[PDB]
């Protein structure tokens, strides 16, 4: 019983600090992830394949 | 009873969190997308096959030069490869044969590994007039080691099967910080691009965001419905992806504090063992128990490719820092480099 | 490019030295058989360890007829086994130790449930289990003269009879013969339901004073290897 | 009167037809092609030591039939004996025919001994098998056996034996009878068949040792789509042992009968027909090899005739 | 968020009857095998019964065979345990347990202490 109430006291305190945070809209967060991918699309060799002369694994 | 009152207050606080997340869910990631061009068909070929392990491979980790690779197998061996030439650079025999994880230091001077012996062993690769030796053994975990990642040459963070995470001072061998709060075996950890935060996934179907310099849990994410096996940060550090036993990958946003996307198919009924992102974050690569690796479009959640070359379970996955190639380890004792 | 050619020559020589060492390690690896020792503390698992002869795992090495065996015992892990038990999918056999006298908490039903999950796990479908029903002398006391009963925990024991092919021990009461073979048939019901010819169960009755279990592990492992070799002749 | 009538003849003797020599090739071609068709589906996905040994045996059985049979069938069609079949090649066609016929008999016997040794070691000494028998060793059986068989069967080319043409003139083989009893001619004929006798004896003993372990394995399991059990593996080993012994002894008996019985009490008409049946019996091993080792193990065949 | 909530327990005379319910949420209920486990006031956690994904595969522990009946309702995501002829030995805290993974024949740690996919339980007391 002592270990049960001790665990429940820490569960309440953890939920208090997680409830009082500032959150942004999902649309704002989705637009940031989408804008990150389009600004680095040309730098992704798996997305845009490099020429065979620039590929170190092509023999 | 006082125990009943705490359960009621905890249940009240969970409803406040759920309403706050629902208040900021004005749109979905699919609606913001669905006007952008799809990825297309991603067709990668095997460029290298690495042979020499005698038993199943459990982990691999790329070096920061995107050329050297370390892998761990349960034949009690740790092999460092040169992926450009397929030459073996080092072969470290391990004291315990049950290794479950391995790591490569960003400086390239050290390699760590651990497993069922509840010890994280550090190996010095730059020994003056000698071979590779054990620099340090880190003891203090009461469960099996599941993951480890270097912060620098003197700090490393580990996951364990005793529902805890720890931060170590390698020079003194002592736990600087203990991260507690999970109620199941922690299976994976992923460091942020700036080594101030990390995320962990455990067998309680939840993921937690930790602050390294304060040792506290900031956010908890409860999207999955089974054990989480893998976790990986987005390249910008504002999101991460998880893989679970419910045959589903999910994407979580830190600032929105909720799940964004689910990556699943009707004919996929096997768990996910490893996840990783491409350099830009557009692709999400996941290793599965049906011996395959699926390439997902992270923004549109439609499968773009399949990596099918292993005869047994795919256990580990890794993308280079320059984004040139991916590496897959498997239970058939082979590593492949795809491009 | 003289230095570039020399450093690849030096890298090729270092790869040759590693491959020679990995040939010696391959011969040792396939000449050694690995076993997992699984069981509760009360079951007499530690008594089996001395018969064969903080830390996360313990290892015992013994040799029977110039054949090396490495047995591993789980030392410091939590009771949730569903993650770390996948590491033992390629062992030659799993040694499962059961306290046959612990039938009245129901430790016998707990051992039956653990055996069911091991037998039906998807990563353990090709791993054979050597089953040791331990402490037959303790079972002998509680059945013949003791008032302890097994029908209350297992109602099917009333209809059960000794099989005709069963061989009672010399100087053994018939009543304790039914007790031993009823517990054995509980495990054989699980194993024969979904064996499918991939893995097999080898049940044995054992005691602390036996000192013959090391030979019985050798004989069962020989049969396990023979049936693994037989699967290569159905080549299509 | 020389013992071998057709050693200089230039035509096929009256009273012979290619039906018997055409049936053996026709049945042996369809059996071995089907077996290689099944091996391609499984191995290439359109391996064990036994898979490597079986492929080497099937390749030898297919090469032997496709290389010897058209020469025999051409003789019957053109009404010309084996030494005037190719006038640009003269009698070298008969010498090469006899060399290859003895090579395929010796090579396939040595391969069947290695397949009997492999099955006896894996079931009789499983711990010894795991330490020392590897996939590299199983891939080196057919090359090393063929290299030895090519060198051993070339001893008459070095002056230790003879090759002669047999009636009706459509085949050539080792000379087994010498009128003067020369030790040069008769020494190799006895040495070849004595070696073949020891290989057949060792193959039978190894198959009996493997079948003894299979019965013991079935006996333990009795105490307690569909995969092959122990007894149908024992059934296939028993069938192979009976046919391999039955089809190999006529050749061995002719070599000893031709070296230790005086020529004057032998007749000639009966000896011609008996030497022919000995090599027609030896040809049946290649016909039944694909069925015992490949086709009867296929799940595709087991659908039609379950057993 | 995987949640299991039990209800239906209470004080019952010997030979009486009780029906327990387990409302499930946060997962696909039809993909998992469900279990009932209990903890006596002195002993540890003990497995009681289980039922497969579609029903039709039911097992009990020996002491409750012929008296307990486990039932499933995939439409309502509810697990049931009908209890008949209750004994004083049945006094326990009964928990609703879920197997760790979907589409699996085996269930490993449902009786382990601190298992994540188990509910808070309900108290059943049998006394005259
Ligand atoms: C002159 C022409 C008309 C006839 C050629 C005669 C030989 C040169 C041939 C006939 C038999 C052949 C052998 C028959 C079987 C095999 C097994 C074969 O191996 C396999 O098929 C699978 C096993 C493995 O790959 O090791 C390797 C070639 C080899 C030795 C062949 C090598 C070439 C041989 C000796
Ligand atoms: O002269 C006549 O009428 C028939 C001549 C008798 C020889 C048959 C030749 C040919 C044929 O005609 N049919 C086959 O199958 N052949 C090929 C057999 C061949 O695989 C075998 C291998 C083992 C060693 C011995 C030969
Ligand atoms: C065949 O010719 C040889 C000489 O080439 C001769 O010695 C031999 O007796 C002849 N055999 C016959 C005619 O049967």
């Amino acid at each position: 019983n002592t270990a049960s109430i001790a665990q429940a006291r820490k569960l309440v305190e953890q939920l208090k600090m997680e409830a009082n945070i500032d959150r942004i809209k999902v649309s704002k967060a989705a637009a940031d992830l989408m804008a990150y991918c389009e600004a680095h699309a040309k730098e992704d060799p798996l997305l845009t394949p490099v020429p065979a002369s620039e590929n170190p694994f092509r023999e | 009873s006082e125990l009943d009152q705490l359960r009621q207050e905890a249940e009240q606080l969970k409803n406040q969190i759920r309403d706050a997340r629902k208040a900021c869910a004005d749109a979905t990631l699919s609606q913001i997308t669905n006007n952008i061009d799809p990825v297309g068909r991603i067709q990668m070929r095997t460029r290298r096959t690495l042979r020499g392990h005698l038993a199943k491979i459990y982990a691999m980790h790329w070096g920061t030069d995107s050329r050297l690779l370390v892998s761990a197998s349960q034949d009690g061996k740790l092999i460092i490869w040169d992926s450009y030439t397929t030459n073996k650079v080092h072969a470290i025999p391990l004291r315990s044969s049950w290794v479950m994880t391995c790591a490569y230091a960003p400086s390239g001077n050290y390699v760590a590994c651990g497993g069922l012996d509840n010890i994280c062993s550090i190996y010095n690769l730059k020994t003056r007039e000698g071979n590779v030796r054990v620099s340090r053994e880190l003891a203090g975990h009461t469960g099996y080691l599941s993951c480890c990642r270097f912060l620098d040459d003197n700090q490393i963070v580990t996951s364990s099967g005793d529902t805890t995470c720890a931060l170590w001072d390698i020079e003194t061998g002592q736990q600087t910080t203990t991260f507690t709060g999970h109620t199941g075996d922690v299976m994976s950890l992923s460091l942020a691009p700036d080594t101030r935060l990390f995320v962990s996934g455990a067998c309680d179907a939840s993921a937690k965001l930790w602050d390294v310099r304060e040792g506290m849990c900031r956010q908890t994410f409860t999207g999955h419905e089974s054990d989480i096996n893998a976790i990986c940060f987005f390249p910008n550090g504002n999101a991460f992806a998880t893989g679970s036993d419910d045959a589903t990958c999910r994407l979580f946003d830190l600032r929105a504090d909720q799940e964004l996307m689910t990556y699943s198919h009707d004919n996929i009924i096997c768990g996910i063992t490893s996840v990783s992102f491409s350099k830009s974050g557009r692709l999400l690569l996941a290793g599965y128990d049906d011996f395959n690796c699926n390439v997902w479009d992270a923004l549109k959640a439609d499968r773009a490719g399949v990596l099918a070359g292993h005869d047994n379970r795919v256990s580990c996955l890794g993308v280079t820092d320059d984004g040139m190639a991916v590496a897959t380890g498997s239970w058939d004792s082979f590593l492949k480099i795809w491009n | 490019t003289e230095d570039q050619r020399n450093e690849e020559k030096a890298q090729r020589e270092a790869n040759k030295k590693i491959e020679k060492q990995l040939q010696k390690d391959k011969q040792v690896y396939r000449a050694t058989h690995r076993l997992l020792l699984l069981g509760a503390g009360e079951s007499g698992k530690n008594t089996i360890v001395k018969q064969m002869r903080t830390s996360g795992i313990f290892e015992t090495k013994f040799q029977v007829d110039k054949v090396n065996f490495h047995m591993f015992d789980v030392g410091a892990q939590r009771d949730e086994r569903r993650k770390w038990i996948q590491c033992f999918n390629d062992v030659t056999a799993i040694i499962f130790v059961v306290a046959s006298s612990s039938y009245n908490t129901n430790r016998l039903q707990a051992a039956l449930k653990l055996f069911d999950s091991i037998w039906n796990n998807k990563w353990l479908r090709d791993t054979s289990v050597i089953l040791f029903l331990n402490k037959q002398d303790l079972l002998a006391e509680k059945v013949l003269a003791g008032k302890s009963k097994i029908e209350d925990y297992f109602p099917e024991f009333a209809r059960y009879t000794t099989p005709e092919d069963a061989t009672p021990e010399p100087g053994e009461d018939p009543r304790v013969t039914r007790a031993k073979y009823f517990i054995r048939d509980e495990f054989l019901r699980i194993s024969t339901a979904s064996g499918d010819g991939r893995h097999y169960c080898y049940p044995h009755f054992t005691c602390a004073v036996d000192t013959e279990n090391i030979r019985r592990v050798f004989n069962d492992c020989r049969d396990i290897i023979q049936r693994m070799h037989l699967r290569q002749y159905e080549l299509l | 009167s020389p013992f071998y009538r057709c050693q200089n003849t230039t035509s096929v003797e009256k009273g012979n037809s290619a039906v018997m020599g055409g049936v053996l090739f026709s049945t042996g071609l369809l059996g071995n092609l089907l077996a290689l068709g099944l091996l391609a589906r499984s191995g290439l996905g359109w391996p064990s030591v036994f898979y490597m040994l079986v492929c080497g045996l099937t390749v030898t059985d297919l090469l032997g039939k496709c290389l010897l049979s058209p020469v025999v069938l051409a003789a019957y069609a053109q009404n010309r004996s084996l030494r005037v079949l190719a006038p640009a090649l003269d009698n070298s066609l008969c010498q090469a025919f006899a060399f290859f016929m003895s090579f395929f008999g010796l090579s396939s016997t040595l391969q069947l001994l290695a397949m009997a040794l492999e099955c006896w070691l894996s079931l009789g000494h499983p711990f010894f098998y795991r330490r020392h028998i590897t996939l590299r060793l199983g891939a080196l059986v057919a090359p090393v056996v063929s290299a030895f068989s090519l060198a051993f069967c070339a001893l008459p080319f070095m002056g230790f034996g003879k090759f002669v043409q047999y009636c009706p003139g459509t085949w050539c083989f080792i000379q087994m009878v010498h009128e003067e009893g020369s030790l040069s001619v008769l020494g190799y004929s006895v040495l070849y068949s004595s070696l073949m006798a020891l290989l057949v004896l060792a193959t039978v003993l190894c198959n009996l040792g493997a079948m003894r372990n299979l019965y013991a394995m079935h006996r333990r399991l009795q105490r307690h789509p569909q995969p092959l059990e122990e007894l149908d593996h024992l059934l296939l080993l028993a069938l192979m042992t009976v046919l391999f012994t039955m089809c190999s002894l006529p050749v061995i008996y002719r070599a000893y009968y031709g070296a230790f019985k005086d020529v004057k009490e032998k007749n000639r008409t009966s000896e011609e027909a008996e030497d022919l049946r000995a090599l027609r019996f030896l040809s049946v091993i290649s016909i039944v090899d694909p069925w015992i080792f490949i086709i009867f193990r296929s799940p595709v065949f087991r659908i039609f005739f379950h057993k | 968020q995987v949640q299991l909530q039990e209800s239906g327990g209470g004080l019952v005379q010997p030979g009486g009857s009780l029906r327990l319910s387990c409302a499930a949420s946060g997962f696909t209920f039809s993909n998992y095998k469900m279990n009932w486990v209990r903890q006596a006031p002195g002993k540890g956690l003990e497995w009681v019964s289980d039922i497969s994904q579609s029903g039709a595969s039911i097992s009990y522990t020996g002491s409750v065979k012929g008296r307990f009946t486990i039932s499933r309702d995939n439409a309502k995501n509810t697990l049931y345990l009908q209890m008949n002829s209750l004994k004083p030995e049945d006094t326990a805290v009964y928990y609703c347990a879920r197997c760790p993974a979907p589409f699996t024949r085996d269930c490993f740690d449902v009786t382990s202490t601190t298992y994540a996919y188990r509910g808070q339980g309900t108290q059943v007391t049998v006394s005259s």
